């Protein structure tokens, strides 16, 4: 019935600067009788439940620091963090409670913006213990980069690999605000032994050109 | 002040029934409506429904009407969310949340209940060494690690040198594989200086399968 | 300058629902924690307000309506309900903003056959917050009644058979409905803040 | 003299729909609690529906979502719209005025609703011939559907001594019935006995003369 | 929901007796109870409301009493017209659930009366159609219990007869009963002696009425 759309989906702010998240309602949520917008802002840090920050569009919950402020009316609402702090890194959700069913926004991820930092690239062949397994996992590690956007392509004797790699990324580090990513190429040991050169190539904003890390199956490294 | 505490983690197979619970404690519970919220892995929040325990008035969301049942027993201050027969799509974390009235923001949140629904069976991990590279910057930084592969269910824990080594450590989130098994890797950056002298052992613990594995990670002598 | 909720909730006598009582709370500091923190209430359902966030917001007026119904009928004291009580005795509006508080009063309103009343016959539904204390003979047919009771000519009010040994659904419950009016006037009812 | 007369009942296939009417005289439908109460064959009373003067409606859990009570003040008439009918809904349906504490004081005489896929069939009427003092004769009304069948004797001129038995359901799924009468055997030759059988669901009327044999 | 039970399910008393029927409620429902009388086929008739108030126009012999969990309907002097099923109903339910009781069927007891027995062979009209129905009538007897055995060429027939009973007569309180034996025209023509044997408390010995096919 009443749907909420948040803007933007992601947001990078330097420490001390202002973050602004917008929530647009599909239909007004203002009880004219009491003259309050039935709109709430919640914060959720990874692995923790959501926490109520703001209710009635602009009233702060107790304990919530004054750098959080809610404003807006009718169908347009804004959440503002005036001086972003490391403790504010999280996903923020708007929610209407004007009527059941209650509905949540899509969520806005908020991270710290630091200087561009290129990743350090490493590659690891399958362990021989895992070659006895019958499968083989080549791992490519992108270490301590920012921003999160990074592309990693797999080549086996210069053939581009497709469908057989999964990647995983950490949350933003509390101390240097960088990300780390692992890409895992999986293939049968049969397929693995039929090829020599295994390469992992990385494009990232901090790199002038793509960085490739490769190894030859068998040769020492 | 009021607080909600939810039942523990659940690992079930498709088709089974399940009923998770949420118990309230403290002052003012008589005024509290308890809603349930689903968060599928990596996704946002979905309001499922709400109940008033004092008389079991219930309102369902259209997307969850007929899909679950929300109940309550006022005697013990407890709300319940139950499925008759689970699907794999029901794998998510479920928060119970309390608002002191209807059309009221959710003041109080439970800690959440993780529900995995998969045909997989309990299986301990295989731990393989991501050995550090023989060719590495002599005066720079090297990387080594452990591959914790093929296990179910979540979670596993990984430490280095039984907790001594924490700086430079990244344990990645698990991925669900083709096979319905989880796999993960942990990595450490160290100085190349210490590659020969210092020894690195990763300690993996999978309590669901009651499995501890220590694995030494050493440069392959080629 | 504390608001007189004690006179309403702790009154020794309560009105019949058809003749329901209304107290106009004005010009005072209300502390709602005496209400929502108490353990004496069977039912405490609020709508559009949370009783815990009230203690630092101001309203132009508050109304405390009180009466006695029976347990099975308490669920009718809510927006969007139908039934003898909601249709012919006490009607909340659909845009209702406030709290409905109720508790079992079997130990105070049952004796050995007290005299609480409800309206049983009415041609149409009550408007929200309408109070009908008429006792005109209800005309169920074409023939006018001429103030005499008989066939198709019924006294509109009926008595609750409040006996201590009733089932809980037939036992008396005392009900206080708080509703919050914020016109564009001076706000005279505030929380302790 | 207040009466409630309902109508609209009959045979209807499973899953079908059906609208029952109840005309009133001597009370105003729109000013009364009006209810529908049904009675399945050989069972007790089951309240179905109620409508308040102010318009509120309420239903039993068994018919919730499928039945809708309503009224027309201009025609002073109550209505029961029945949808998605099942064989469990087969019953006599009574219209009644509720006085809440004073009970259900005014009732109609009911309208019968049979939910079945079987088809209408008229009966065949055979005689039951007689043969000191008293002698008995009768009529066998066999193989009709659905209920009911009415039987008189000599166009209603004979009522004393008459026994028309309740219809029994045969294994074929059709009803059969018997109507007998004891007469003085003196009039066996000296009065003519005709049984008049009417099955309106098939619009069948049969006059059968029952005369003796050898 | 509150459950309404009644006892007994069936009852037989003589004219003039004092009849007492009981209705019980799962929980205390004060005086919110009504009592109805229903003649077979006819619409229910309201006898008592408010557990004890007699409805206007209802004979004074009907009375009601009780409150809370137990109620009784009392017929001070049973009359011949008073045979019927009596229902109790709980009033003022919310949400409204006009719960009725299971009912109590009240039958008039009287002195034993033996049945007059008659037998009827199938007509030729019916035999044309391929079926035969032999009818046996037990007229104006009491009590209702009666054994009706079909004997075809002295063999006891089982599983091809249906019985039907009238309701109790409003005056002399007797019953009449029909038993119909149904068979095919071929099966009917395979035999000759068709007999109806009636055992009733009012008959010193079983009464048989028979006929021979085509006589
Ligand atoms: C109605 O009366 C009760 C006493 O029967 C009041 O209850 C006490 O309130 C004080 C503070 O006002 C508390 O410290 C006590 O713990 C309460 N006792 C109990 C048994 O509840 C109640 O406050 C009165 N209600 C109002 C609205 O004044």
């Amino acid at each position: 019935d009443i749907q909420l759309t948040q803007s933007p989906d992601s947001l990078a702010v330097s420490l001390g600067e202002r973050a602004t998240i917008n929530c647009k309602s599909s239909q007004s949520v203002l009880y004219s009788s009491i003259n309050k917008n039935y709109l709430a802002w919640y914060q959720q840090k990874p692995g923790q439940p959501p926490k109520l920050l703001i209710y009635w569009a602009s009233t702060r919950e107790s304990g919530v620091p004054d750098r959080f402020s809610g404003s807006g009316s009718g169908t347009d609402f804004t959440l503002t963090i005036s001086s972003l702090q490391a403790e504010d890194v999280a996903v923020y959700y708007c929610q209407q409670y004007y009527s059941t069913p209650y509905t949540f926004g899509q969520g806005t991820k908020v991270e710290i913006k630091r200087t561009v930092a290129a990743p350090s690239v490493f590659i690891f062949p399958p362990s021989d213990e895992q070659l006895k397994s019958g499968t083989a996992s080549v791992v490519c590690l992108l270490n301590n980069f920012y921003p999160r956007e990074a592309k990693v392509q797999w080549k086996v004797d210069n053939a581009l690999q497709s469908g057989n790699s999964q990647e995983s990324v950490t949350e933003q580090d509390s101390k240097d605000s960088t990300y780390s990513l692992s890409s895992t190429l999986t293939l049968s040991k049969a397929d693995y032994e039929k090829h020599k050169v295994y390469a992992c190539e990385v494009t990232h904003q901090g790199l002038s050109s793509p960085v490739t890390k490769s190894f030859n199956r068998g040769e020492c490294s | 002040q009021m607080q909600l505490v939810q039942s523990g983690t659940e690992v079930k197979k498709p088709g089974e029934s399940l009923k998770i619970s949420c118990k309230g404690s403290g002052y003012g519970f008589i005024t509290y409506w308890i809603g349930w919220v689903r968060q599928m892995p990596g996704k946002g929040l979905e309001w499922m429904g709400i109940i008033y325990p004092g008389d079991s008035e219930t309102r369902y969301s259209p997307s969850f009407q007929g899909q679950v049942t929300i109940s309550a027993d006022k005697s013990i201050n407890t709300a319940y969310l139950q499925w008759s027969s689970l699907k794999a799509s029901d794998t998510a974390i479920y928060y119970c949340a309390g608002g002191s009235g209807i059309s009221t923001p959710m003041d109080v949140w439970g800690q959440g209940t993780t529900v995995t629904v998969s045909s997989a069976s309990t299986k301990g991990p295989s731990v393989f060494p991501l050995a550090p590279s023989s060719k590495s910057t002599s005066g720079g930084t090297a990387a080594l690690g452990c591959l914790v592969k093929d296990y179910f269910p979540e979670p596993v824990t990984v430490s280095w040198n039984s907790g001594a080594l924490t700086s430079g450590v990244h344990t990645f989130p698990a991925v669900l594989q083709s096979s319905g098994l989880y796999s993960l890797s942990s990595v450490v950056t160290v100085p190349s200086s210490s590659l020969g002298t210092q020894t690195y052992i990763c300690n993996v613990n999978h309590k669901p399968s009651n499995t501890k594995v220590d694995k030494k990670v050493e440069p392959k002598s080629c | 300058n504390l608001c007189p909720f004690g006179e309403v909730f702790n009154a020794t006598r309560f009105a019949s629902v058809y003749a329901w009582n209304r107290k106009r709370i004005s010009n005072c500091v209300a502390d709602y924690s005496v209400l929502y923190n108490s353990a004496s209430f069977s039912t405490f359902k609020c709508y559009g307000v949370s009783p815990t966030k009230l203690n630092d917001l101001c309203f132009t007026n508050v109304y405390a309506d009180s009466f006695v119904i029976r347990g099975d009928e308490v669920r009718q004291i809510a927006p969007g309900q139908t039934g003898k009580i909601a249709d012919y005795n006490y009607k909340l509006p659909d845009d209702f903003t406030g709290c409905v508080i109720a508790w079992n009063s079997n130990n105070l309103d049952s004796k050995v056959n007290y005299n609480y009343l409800y309206r049983l016959f009415r041609k149409s539904n009550l408007k929200p917050f309408e109070r009908d204390i008429s006792t005109e003979i209800y005309q169920a047919g074409s023939t006018p009644c001429n103030g005499v009771e008989g066939f198709n000519c019924y006294f509109p009010l009926q008595s609750y058979g409040f006996q201590p040994t009733n089932g809980v659904g037939y036992q008396p419950y005392r009900v206080v409905v708080l509703s919050f009016e914020l016109l564009h006037a001076p706000a005279t009812v505030c929380g302790p803040k």
